[PDB]
């Protein structure tokens, strides 16, 4: 969008393709064609006596915290 | 955190759900600029995550096994005892937490921030704990506001939401926020290929997270606003 | 965390010791699924990666001064004192920790996970500890059997260890356990060479442990059970 | 092995070549030519953890749960 | 310098340029040309009252998602 | 954190200041080797960086807009309190911060160290924090000392500095180190480009701060000694 | 030669001149295939990459000083002579070429086809070549015809174009056809980035030659027929 | 186009982007983005007593044949 | 083969891969994954008939814009 | 043309025919070294590249519709005339080409070599031309011998072959010789991938054409000398 | 040299590296480093052109006119 | 052709001999624009190429054994007969070729020229060839000179040489002329790297001819005017 071409020319672009099929994966992994990310917001909770796992999948992942 | 120049938010910026616009506050909040910045509830966003990632059977488009996904987050865990109903500090009745998301007013030059934040609770009637929440946004919200003259950035919309579960019992329970940084596949691009990069990422910008789903031939999952939090 | 579809356990997958089928468990559990999940001290594999990495002394093929290794790790430290052998919580008179290795029955789909535990002892008698942790094993092992529900996944055998040490006198003493995340150097793959990524790699995937060393030219270290833990 | 070539028809490939001298480097430093990782096991202890038996010495570490 | 000319059979570099006008960024981000890092030094303290300001005071890094490494 | 064979620390090595071979030691400290490693205060280099990234208002070659900038780093926050002035523990009257950078003798082995720490103060006379402060770096400095024997690694010398406000009232303050991992753009290398990478780099590593900042433009900051830490 | 799968037509494909759905055939041939294929005369397309390129003057997007064009061309010179109007066998009283490009009807599976050729006359009356060369085109015509057979390859139209110069006086004279094989600039792509690729090329795809005209602030050259061949 | 999304499952695109600042440049040489080649028509004419920088310029080329 | 092995360490390599769905493609054409070529052989003759045909027959190379090497 | 250290022959080198060590010589001939080179027919290899190519009905690995195939090639047409069996010079009553490959003796010096040659035909009986040809082989046989002296370089067997074909009536006949270089598709190697690139070439360098042919479910060609030259 | 400075800006650089153990190579062989070429003068003859006095030997030619 | 913006001659630009600001002009001709363009024999650029490439049996730096080099270059061959003194037309007594290069005067804008022209000799005194080549010069030199206004491209200096060989008795005798493009090996490169590819060239652009010898180690050979051509 029109954002892209003023960001652009100051040689940032937002692309952010995996070369898996099916799955996403994470900023700066290798093999990632593009420079940019895509995010999203999640936050559940849950009891047993299973946060991640549950409504949005982020299950089986290596996560890094940045802060 | 942040999402900055090189961000796109999966369901405002890309896969939008009608919702956003359709959309109205819950209330404003001066900044120092001076700009009445809106606030409004996390609810389409948080949805629309699920419907790409999907859920642990109905399996989307979710985070290669094994992969490293750098995400923003906190968690928190805690008991509400066997019955021993007398609290050794790191237990309580109920667990909550949330994540707030400001688009930066220009992306040129300020940075989009996320406000995450969570804990445990200590009463046992639910509406404490609903309204305890209720209250916190505002405080996230001004917290948000002030927040700029650091930076000297002034935002333009807030979204914020939350996750509880109340537990009894001797049950461990969990609340979490994460904000992940992932990178698109192919075939979650109707008509998109591996050889036309920056069109692929503007076929998800044009597409409304409702027309996604028909050209994939995806069900919906937000719909009929059957996803709890 | 975990070990997913970009993984190879330096010591199983690739760079095999013998020892590892030569194994026989300590014992089975039940999973979810039903299959009798095995158990194996993870003897071999830790010492595998002595042979390669090599010691302060018998450097071999470590991580580059300044490198970045991202690393699943846990690690614990505390004194067991002067002489008050009077206990400020932090204090204890052992310290422990551990890592088990579970591989996926089918890693097309699932992932292989690693748990990693630690802590501190407050007794002084080493048979109370190191029965403390042969206990644990089985902790950790019936973890990692329901712990696949969620996932619906089912391994096929984990990998246990431990190391510990036992303090006194106003010593501090530190446990970790580690995973890390490394890509391999040339010349650790006799007949690789930079042109052929590839074939580098199922050499690798080709050499027992003892084979590997015999080409390099490197004198044994696990050896006759050398290596303490 | 067989792995790979079932996981190589989804675009994963598990080749991790560092271009130093000796020196291993870690997932995702630039110039790593691959996409995979190598991974391994090491615990030890001691009364100077991370110097002992397997060297990760002198590494900048980053956690990853 | 020198260094890199001992450092370079090796097959090290401490190239580290970034390809975005004025702005640094980070070790291993997408798009850097180059295989290694430059580093410095920033300590610096401030002020809030009850009910970012270190950061943004004295060298700004602000604005960042820090990654930290041990 | 270290610094290893891939590092520049601006100021040092990239962008000289004067100041450094300018300067003298505050003492030495006799090595496991037997080599006196000279300390000397950190003004020079963390000056260098602020002329390089630039301050708020006068903005230079900050990290952009949402990036992922790894640091080793470590912070503290505490009030000192509404007036209540008895302690909850987490309080203090002052918080403090430092970080030390100590150059490898020999690069193509053995790394380069940072070593930051920091705390808060429970008295509330400047000079006994002052005072503290001076003391601890000689801890810092011995520290890093009998540091390199277990790497087998002796340095050439070590930098140290601090950061310190004290505090009254009911505020909060805040400490931190941070030493960032960048790579740098174009246009802060005077006749750079895109296509010569490693000449970019010799230019870089051929000027001092002063020269550097005259082909710029850019007026001193660290100049008269102006910056407060 | 041939334009392939990899090939786009300045003026037909890319930067179309309006001139070419606005005309209308000189005749039209059978093909073996059956379909009556239209030849139209090649001045649009020619007059095209004139406006790309540049004249010697009105420099535009010329060939890079010292680059390798690969091209498909042929070429001839001879003199008509000093006077001597005796002809050794290399002269002629006036030299002429063409070229012809048959747009392949399906680019998935058959290429499109240039066809050159050229030659001397030995005559010294105007209208007597003129003449020639109109009738020349139906051989080339009937050519590309026939032509497909061999590759069971039918065509949509051909677009053929002559160039001619008459001599007289001890001057000598040279005639060619070059088709070349280029790669666009990011300037002559309007709102084009060197990180938008593909996008760069759909813009070229999607202006008139007209319209790319005026974006670009540059005037007419094909204009009103002003271009002689 | 749509031929070029056809043509994209193949494997073939018909991208050509040089990286100069005015100057087009030929296909294969080293540098060029994509992996496609754009092509135009070019018949001129003149005697002298000098063809190729007539009209549309191709001047000061290094060519080569194809046949 | 055992030649590859010897002829790496120069930095040679021999691999020629192309990118297409069924299609070869040639030496130096970019997008081409390798460094090396696969050559053949191939001689055909044929006939045509007064006022292609040798390429078109046996072992097709149709359709190719021909680059001449000597 | 030659075909040096990158190289290798489909037929000889990949995707072998049998028939190659099968053969038996024509004859030898000494070199300025020394050894006797022995000559054989080129049919396996010509074969080969059918097989791979496949023919203008069974299409199989073909030169992509537009591409730039660089090739060693030599070509020649004349006609044998209407009936007027008077010639104007060239014109001839048969037409014929050959090309001969000699593989170095040692790829990693010295460079194998192509060698083609061809002309037209002034008798019209067939033997009297095919005796010419299989004359011809040895001058060009000879003709490889002293070839390497420039070189200093000392083949291993040189491969010969022909094409001819006898005219009559006003025919016009081609006859050619061509080298290809090209590079694989990832399609006609059975069991390899984009990301295999080397493992990929290996596994054609190890099957046999008749191997290759039935992995891929390809009808043999050659089969039962059915290929006319 | 000065030159390449002004050069550069317009994206035009002349590094031409290639990859072999004392080979030169062509320009746009794959695989060479750099986007620039590097030439040279030569003539040569004798009563064996090519392998006279400096030896362009055993080359694959592609004439360019 | 011509060497453009990418180009840089072995032996002006790069590898410098001394000889070629020792040298001085044969004679100077007016330009269109008006400068006196300097003429000088090509010996000094001829001879570097040599030393770099080295001969067939002093080898060098030269095209790997099968490689595609491409060149600008023109050839020609003939015979001077058995006996028969009697010239069928392609026949003649001697053979001779010729290069001439002319500098830019600006490389941003205009192109280097290489002007090659060859031919055969109908006399048999040596010095009647001598003559009409230092005659020739100035043709191809005042060639040079108006060769510059179609490109309105004016010149700084052409370098220009020759090579011819007499012949008698039923010898074939061939003349070339060939500029290569080539790119330059890592170690013909003192002190360069595969990482440096910058650098690497202003390395080769700053030494002498001499100086590059003495670091490799290769004595020379154009040395005392030794080399014939």
């Amino acid at each position: 969008s029109e954002l892209d071409a003023k960001l652009n020319k100051l040689g940032v672009d937002r692309i952010a393709i995996s070369p898996y099929k099916q799955w996403t994966r994470g900023y700066m992994e290798p093999g990632n064609i593009g420079n940019g990310y895509v995010t999203g917001l999640k936050v559940d909770a849950g009891v047993r006596d299973r946060a991640e796992t549950k409504n949005a999948y982020i299950g089986q992942i290596n996560m890094t915290t940045a802060s | 955190x942040f999402t900055g120049v090189q961000g796109r938010v999966i369901g405002y910026d890309i896969l939008r759900s009608p919702e956003v616009d359709k959309a109205k506050p819950l209330f404003t909040e001066t900044q120092w600029d001076g700009s009445e910045l809106p606030i409004y509830d996390a609810k389409p966003l948080q949805d629309a995550l699920v419907e790409y990632f999907g859920t642990e059977q109905d399996r989307r488009h979710y985070p290669a096994p094994g992969s490293f996904i750098v995400c923003a987050n906190k968690g928190v865990t805690a008991e509400r005892p066997k019955n021993d109903a007398d609290m050794k500090p790191g237990q309580g009745y109920g667990v909550w937490s949330a994540i707030a998301i400001s688009f930066a007013k220009d992306p040129t030059k300020d940075s989009s921030m996320f406000v995450e934040d969570a804990g445990v609770w200590e009463t046992p009637n639910e509406d404490e704990l609903l309204e305890y929440l209720e209250g916190r946004r505002k405080a996230m919200a001004k917290s948000i506001a002030e927040c700029g003259q650091d930076a000297h950035a002034s935002f333009e919309s807030s979204w914020i939401g939350f996750a509880y579960t109340m537990m009894e019992p001797g049950q461990i329970g969990n609340a979490i926020t994460v904000a992940p940084y992932v990178s698109l596949p192919i075939d979650s691009i109707p008509g998109g290929s591996i050889l036309t990069p920056d069109k692929d990422m503007e076929i998800m910008e044009n597409l409304t997270m409702p027309e996604w789903l028909e050209k994939m031939g995806y069900k919906s999952l937000s719909a009929n606003n059957a996803l709890k939090y």
